[PDB]
C-alpha cells in the first residue's frame, strides 16, 4: 500500500493569503507509460461530502475557482492556493490512484484567521 | 446523478450489516465504476472497495475477507456487507463513483461522492 | 535532372513538411509545453506514420482532381482549350500516382511493425498487470474490434489496387497495353482505390468526430485534414456520373 | 479488353467465390445456426485469410498441371498433336503464375498483421489474466514453437522464389533471357515454390488432421482441400523424373 | 546460363553459408554444448534472420568498394588502367545491388513477422506472470523504447532507397534516364541507404558493445562482423570527399 | 465469488412431463471472446456421485438422454426435461468455471409423484 | 479411468488430516486437471482447489491459508492436507478431474468424479 | 558493498518493532533489489519479503499480513516492520541482495548476504 | 509453495574425498523458454552469514573453488565436492528462486571425519 504523508497537519492563514499544502508520497505516482502522475485533492466542507479539485495533480476539476493550483511530480506534490477566501476552510486530502488499494492522506485542515 | 446511502445506523458487535447506494438519474451499468469509502471519527479515510460496471469487483487487502460488495441491477442499487463487525468499524460510510478504466489513461478520479451514512457498533 | 519529377516533389515535400509541423505540434509540443510530458518516442514512428499517409492519400486525390476540374471546365464553355496551369497538370499524373504508392507501401510497412516495437510490449505488460490488479476477466469489447478488423483489411486491399497502378507503369508493361486497357485501370480501378483508402481513414475514425479530446488547443485532429480533398473528389465524380 | 486475363480471373473468381462460401460456413454460418454465437467479426481478416491462401496455392498448382498431362498424353500416344483445349490452357499458364503470386503477397501482408488487431490484444490479455488466475508459470510449449517457427519461415522462401518468377514476367526482363535461363526459372525454381508452398501448409496442420473437431458437420478443414492438389500435381512430376 | 550472376551468388553463398554456421555456432551449439540447452526453435527464425542482415549489408558494402578502391589506384598511379581482377568486379555491381536487395526485404517480412510467432506469445505470458507475481507495475523503461522506436524507423528509410535502386535497374526503366539522372541514383542515393543501414545496425548495439555476455566463447557477436565492412567504406568514401 | 442461485430449491412432478430449473447468475457467464456460456449441470442421484449432464450451457454429455436440454445466456440459465423418468429423481447443481473459484449452486431436489 | 479416494474416516479437532486420490488406468500428468470438492451434510458443494498438471495449484480462497494439494507422479496420487481442522470441516470429500486449459476454449468441465470419501471431526 | 543490519535486541510479545539495513558504499536504488531472509534457532532458512529498485515490494503470503517493507532512498535504509511479533518470531534477521530482474535471464540469485542482526521476545 | 527437500540431513566424510548432496525438489523448476534450472546452492560457515556457491544449478559463483560442481535438471540437482578439505566444515542449503515466494531447503550439515 502506497503511504501518503502530508507535511502540514494543521495550519493556520489569513483571508487573501498565498498557502501552500504538501504530500510526501511513498513511491512514485508517475505512469512512464504516458508521464502523467495519477493523484487527486479533495475537499471536505465541515459536514459535507468531499468532493474532488484536482486530478492528475495539475488539472482542475470542470467548476472548481481558478486560485487552486497543484504542481509536482514523483513523490512530492504540492496544492496552492493563491488567495485564501472565507468559503475555503476545509480539510484537504490528498489520494493517489496510481494502483490498488486507494490511499489517502492524513488530510490537512485550515483554519483562517 | 443523484445517490443517496442507507442501511442500519446501530449494529450490535460480532454481527453483519448490509448497507444500500441507491443511484438514481443514472444506470450503475453503463460508464462509471462505484466505491465504498469509509472515514473514521478521526477524520481519516480508507478505501474498502469498488465494482466496476460488469459485476468485477476488488477489496482493500486489510479487509479482503470480511467483505462483499454486491450489485442489483435492476433497480441501481449496491450493497456491502461486513460478515463480522467490530468496534472499529464505526465509521461515515460513503459510495463514490468514478469513470470507468481506460487504456489510454486510466484511473480517472472519485469525482463525484455521495452523502454518506452513519454506522455505529 | 528529373524534369517531370520537380513539380511532385515540391508538392509532395511541402505537404509532408507541413503536415510533419502540425502533428508534431499536436502530439509532442501541447503536451510538452501544459503539464510538462516528454513524449518525445513518439516522433521515430508515431508521428511519420501520421505524415506517409496523409501525404500517400492527398496525392493520390490530386490524380483525379484535374480530371474532375477538365469535365467542368469543359461544361462551363461548352467547348475547346485548357488553361496552361491546368495543362501543365494532367502531365504530371503519373507522377503523382507513383509518389502516392511510394508514401502508400511506406505507411504499410510502418503499420505492420506496430507490434514490433517495445514500446508495444512495455503497455500490454501494463495493461496486463492493470486488469489482473481489478479482476476484469474477459478485457474483450466488441465493437472495438470490429472497427479494427474492417479498415485493416479494406486498408489492405486499397493498397493492392495501387499496385496495379504502380506496375502498370512501367514503360515496357504500359507500352504493352491498348488504350482502352490502359485508361481502364489507371481510371476505373484507380478512383477504387483511392474510394478504399479514404473508408479505410474514415472507419478508423469510428467515433473520434464528435470527440473534443481530438482538438489539442482548437485545430481538428490529423485525419479530419486528410480525408477531406478525397471526399470532395469522390462526391464530384458521383455528380458527374449522374446524367449530365 | 484483357483477351488473356478473361479464362484466369474467371477461374480466379469461381474458387474464391466457391472458397469464400465454404469457409464462411465452417466458420459463421455453422457456429450461428448451432449454439447462437455471433463470430462476425472473423470475416473481414480471418475468412479472407483463408481464401487468398487457397486461391494463391490452386493458381500455382495449374501452372504445372499442364505441364504434367501434357507429358503423360505423349506418351499416351507415343508422338505428335496436342488437343484444342490442353494448349489454349497451356498459353495462360503466365497470367496464372501472376494472379497466383498476387494472392500469395495479399495472403502474407494479412497474415504479418495479425498481431497488429485488436481482437489479437484482447486475447492475450485474457490469457494473461487467466494464466495469472490459475497460478500456472511458464506456458511455454515446446512442440507448439516448434510447428510455427517452421511453417512461417518456409511460407516466406516460398514467397520469395514466387517473386522471382513474377519479377522474370515483365517484358523487358524476360526479352533479355535466352530460352535455357527463362526456363530454368520457370520449371526448376518454379516448382520448388509449389514445394515450398505446400509443405508451408503442411506443416501449418501439425496435428489436425487427426481431430475431429476440424469438422464442422462433415466438411473437411480449408487447408485438406487446399493442398489436395499441389500433391498430386508433384508426385506425378516426381513419377515423372523417374527414368520413363 | 546466367553468365554475370555466377559471381555474385557464389560470394552470396560463402557469407551466407560462413555466417550461418557461425550465428548456429553462437546461438544453438555453444548452448547445447556447456549446461545442456536445447534451443533448436531458434534456427528457422532467430537464426536465418542474423544471416539475411549480414549478407544483405555486406553485398550492398561491395557495391561501393571497388568505387573506392577505384579512385586510390587512380591516384597511386596519377593516371590509364585498371587491372583485369578490378575490372571483373566494377561489372558486377548491378547484380550485388540486386542480391543486396533481394535479402534485405527477406530480412524485413522475417522481422515484421516476430511478433506473429508462437514463442512471442508465450513470452508475453510468461513476463505478464512473473511481473505481477513480483507487484511491479510500470514495466516501462525509457531509454529501451528510445532505442527500438529508432533503428526500426532507420530500417525502414534505409530499405525504401534501396527499392529505388531496384526499380531503376529494370532495363525499360533503366533505359529511359540519363546518364546523370542514373549515376546520381546509384551513386548518391545508393551510398545513403549504405548508411542508413549501417546506423541501423548500430543503434540496434545501443550498448552491446561493452557487454562481455556477447562473446560466446571468444568470437565477437555476429553484429560487429556485420558493420565492419559498411563502416570501412564509409569512412574512405568520406576521406575521398575532402580536397584531394 | 460469482454466487449461483438456483430458483426452485426443490419441486416435484409426475412421470412424464416437462420440468425446468433455473439458475440465476451473480454476474455474466459469457466470455465474449468466444461467445460460450461456462455453465455446467450436475446430476447427483441419492448416494452417488455427481455427474456431469450438460456442459457450456448447451451441449449434452456424451452418454446423457436426449430429454435433458439446457438454454439461456448471460446470468439466466436453465436446465429442462422434456418427459420426466423414475430414474430422474435426483439433485441438480449448477456451476460455473468462468472463473476462479468455481462456484456450486444451492442444489435443485427433484421429487417424483 | 479409475479413480478412489482413501483417508482417516474420524479425526480429532485442531489436527491435520491427509487425504488420497489414487487414479488408476491413467496418468495424472498427461492431460487432465484435478480438483478437490467437498459436499457438507446439507447438501451443498464446495470446490477447495485444483492440481494442474504441472504442479501448478490454486486453492479456494476462503480456505487458502489453511489448505495444500501435493501430488506423487510416482503412483498417480494426490494429498489434501487440512492443517487445522474444525467441527465444519466435516463433509464428503470428492476428487473429480477435468480436461486441462486451453487457448481456444478453456475450462473445459470436471467430467468424471470419484466415489468420496467420508470425514468426521 | 558493505551492508549492515540493526535493530532491537529484545521486544515484548504482541509488539511491533522496525529493523535497519543500512546499505553503505552503494545505492539501494540503481540495479539491485533487497531481500529479507530470516532464520530461526533450528537452522531454517525463511524468505520474508523483497523491495524492487523502484519501490515494489512482494511478501511472503505465510506472513504478508503482518509485515511491510519500506525504504529510505535519502540515506540508503531499509525498515522491516512486524507489526504483532510472537514467540515463533524470534530469530536471526539478514537483508540480502540481488541482481535485479531480466527479460533474458530473470531472477538471478541472492549473491552478498548481511552479517544479520538477531531478535529475540 | 515450492517444498525443497535434501536427502542427506546429515553426514560425514573425511579430508580428501569425494561427496555428493541431493536436492529433490516439488515440481520442475526448469524455465522452458530458456532453459536454465533456477536453484542456488549456499554455505553457511558456523557463526555466519550463507553466502552463494553456486546459480542456476551449474555456474559457479566468482570466487568459489573449483571442487564444487553443481548438476542435476528438472526436480533431482546435486552438489557435488571433489575433494573435501577442512574449511568445507559448514551447512550447505538448497534455494529455488523459480517463482515467489523463495524456499529453503532444510540444510545438509557436513561433518568432516
Ligand atoms: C498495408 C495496408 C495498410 C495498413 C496496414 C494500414 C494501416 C493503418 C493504420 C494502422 C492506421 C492507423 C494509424 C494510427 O494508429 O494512428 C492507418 C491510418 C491511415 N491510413 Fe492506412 N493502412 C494501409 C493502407 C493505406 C492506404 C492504401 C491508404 C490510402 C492511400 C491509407 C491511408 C491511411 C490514412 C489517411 C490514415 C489516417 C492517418 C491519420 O491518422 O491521420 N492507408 N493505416
Ligand atoms: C510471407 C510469407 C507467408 C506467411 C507469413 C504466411 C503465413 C501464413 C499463416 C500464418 C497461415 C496460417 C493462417 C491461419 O492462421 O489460419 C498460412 C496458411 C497458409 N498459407 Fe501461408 N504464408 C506465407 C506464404 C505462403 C505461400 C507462398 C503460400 C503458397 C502459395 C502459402 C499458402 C498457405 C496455405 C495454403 C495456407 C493454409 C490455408 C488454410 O488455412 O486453409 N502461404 N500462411
Ligand atoms: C523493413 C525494414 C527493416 C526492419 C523492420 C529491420 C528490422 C531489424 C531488426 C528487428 C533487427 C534486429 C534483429 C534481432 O532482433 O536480432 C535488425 C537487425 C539488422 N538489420 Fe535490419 N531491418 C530493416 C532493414 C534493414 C536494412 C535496409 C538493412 C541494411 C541492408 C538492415 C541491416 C540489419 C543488420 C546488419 C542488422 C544486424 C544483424 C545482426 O543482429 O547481426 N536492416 N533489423
Ligand atoms: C501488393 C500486390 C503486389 C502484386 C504484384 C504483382 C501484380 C501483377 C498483376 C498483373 C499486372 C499486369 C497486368 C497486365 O495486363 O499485364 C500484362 C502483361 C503481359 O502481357 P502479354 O505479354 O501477355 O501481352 O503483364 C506483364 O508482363 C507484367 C508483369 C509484371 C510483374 C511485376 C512483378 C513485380 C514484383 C516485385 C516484387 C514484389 C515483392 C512483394
Ligand atoms: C519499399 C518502397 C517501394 C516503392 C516502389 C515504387 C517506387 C517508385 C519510385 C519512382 C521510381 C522511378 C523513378 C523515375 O525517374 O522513373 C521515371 C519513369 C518514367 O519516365 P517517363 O516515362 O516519365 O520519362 O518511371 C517509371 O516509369 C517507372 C515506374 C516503376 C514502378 C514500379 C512499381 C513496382 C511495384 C511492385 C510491387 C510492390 C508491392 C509492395
Ligand atoms: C520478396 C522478394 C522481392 C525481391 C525483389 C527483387 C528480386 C530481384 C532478383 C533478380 C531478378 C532478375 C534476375 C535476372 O536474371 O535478371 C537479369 C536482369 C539484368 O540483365 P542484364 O542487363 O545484366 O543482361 O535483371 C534486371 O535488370 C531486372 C531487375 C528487376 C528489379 C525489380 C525490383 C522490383 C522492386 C519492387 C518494390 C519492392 C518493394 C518491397
Amino acid at each position: 500500500d502506497i503511504v501518503m504523508s502530508q507535511s502540514p497537519s494543521s495550519l493556520a492563514v489569513s483571508v487573501g493569503e498565498k498557502v501552500t499544502m504538501s504530500c510526501k508520497s511513498s513511491q512514485s505516482l508517475l505512469y512512464r507509460s504516458n508521464q502523467k502522475n495519477y493523484l487527486a485533492w479533495y475537499q471536505q466542507k465541515p459536514g459535507q461530502s468531499p468532493k474532488l479539485l484536482i486530478y492528475w495533480a495539475s488539472t482542475r476539476e470542470s467548476g472548481v475557482p481558478d486560485r487552486f493550483t497543484g504542481s509536482g511530480s514523483g513523490t512530492d506534490f504540492t496544492l496552492t492556493i493563491s488567495s485564501v477566501k472565507a468559503e475555503d476552510l476545509a480539510v484537504y486530502y490528498c489520494q493517489q490512484y496510481y494502483n490498488y488499494p486507494r490511499t489517502f492522506g492524513g488530510g490537512t485542515k485550515l483554519e483562517i484567521k | 446523478v443523484q445517490v443517496q446511502e442507507s442501511g442500519p445506523g446501530l449494529v450490535k458487535p460480532s454481527q453483519s450489516l448490509s448497507l444500500t447506494c441507491t443511484v438514481t438519474g443514472y444506470s450503475i451499468t453503463s460508464d462509471y465504476a462505484w466505491n465504498w469509502i469509509r472515514q473514521f471519527p478521526g477524520n481519516k479515510l480508507e478505501w474498502m472497495g469498488y465494482i466496476s460496471n460488469s459485476g468485477s469487483t476488488s477489496y482493500n487487502p486489510s479487509l479482503k475477507s470480511r467483505i462483499s460488495i454486491t450489485r442489483d441491477t435492476s433497480k441501481n442499487q449496491f450493497f456491502l456487507q461486513l460478515i463480522s463487525v467490530t468496534t472499529e468499524d464505526t465509521a461515515t460510510y460513503y459510495c463514490a463513483r468514478e469513470r470507468n478504466y481506460d487504456y489510454d489513461d486510466y484511473y480517472y478520479a472519485m469525482d463525484y461522492w455521495g452523502q454518506g451514512t452513519t454506522l455505529t457498533v | 535532372l528529373f524534369p517531370q519529377w520537380h513539380l511532385p516533389i515540391k508538392i509532395a515535400a511541402i505537404i509532408a513538411s507541413l503536415t510533419f509541423l502540425y502533428t508534431l505540434l499536436r502530439e509532442v509540443i501541447h503536451p510538452l509545453a501544459t503539464s510538462h510530458q516528454q513524449y518525445f518516442y513518439k516522433i521515430p514512428i508515431l508521428v511519420i506514420n501520421k505524415v506517409l499517409p496523409m501525404v500517400s492519400i492527398t496525392l493520390l486525390a490530386l490524380v483525379y482532381l484535374p480530371g474532375v476540374i477538365a469535365a467542368i471546365v469543359q461544361l462551363h464553355n461548352g467547348t475547346k482549350k485548357f488553361p496552361h496551369w491546368l495543362d501543365k497538370w494532367m502531365l504530371t499524373r503519373k507522377q503523382f500516382g507513383l509518389l502516392s504508392f511510394f508514401f502508400a507501401v511506406l505507411h504499410a510497412i510502418y503499420s505492420l511493425s506496430y507490434p514490433m516495437r517495445r514500446s508495444y510490449r512495455y503497455k500490454l505488460l501494463n495493461w496486463a498487470y492493470q486488469q489482473v490488479q481489478q479482476n476484469k476477466e474477459d478485457a474483450w469489447i466488441e465493437h472495438d474490434v470490429w472497427r479494427m478488423e474492417i479498415y485493416v483489411s479494406l486498408g489492405i486491399v486499397g493498397l493492392a489496387i495501387l499496385a496495379l497502378l504502380a506496375v502498370t507503369s512501367i514503360p515496357s508493361v504500359s507500352d504493352s497495353l491498348t488504350w482502352r486497357e490502359f485508361h481502364y485501370i489507371q481510371s476505373k480501378l484507380g478512383i477504387v482505390s483511392l474510394l478504399l483508402g479514404t473508408i479505410h481513414a474514415l472507419i478508423f475514425a469510428w467515433n473520434k468526430w464528435i470527440d473534443i479530446k481530438q482538438f489539442v488547443w482548437y485545430t481538428p485532429p490529423t485525419f479530419m485534414i486528410a480525408v477531406f480533398l478525397p471526399i470532395v473528389v469522390l462526391i464530384f465524380k458521383s455528380i458527374l456520373f449522374l446524367p449530365c
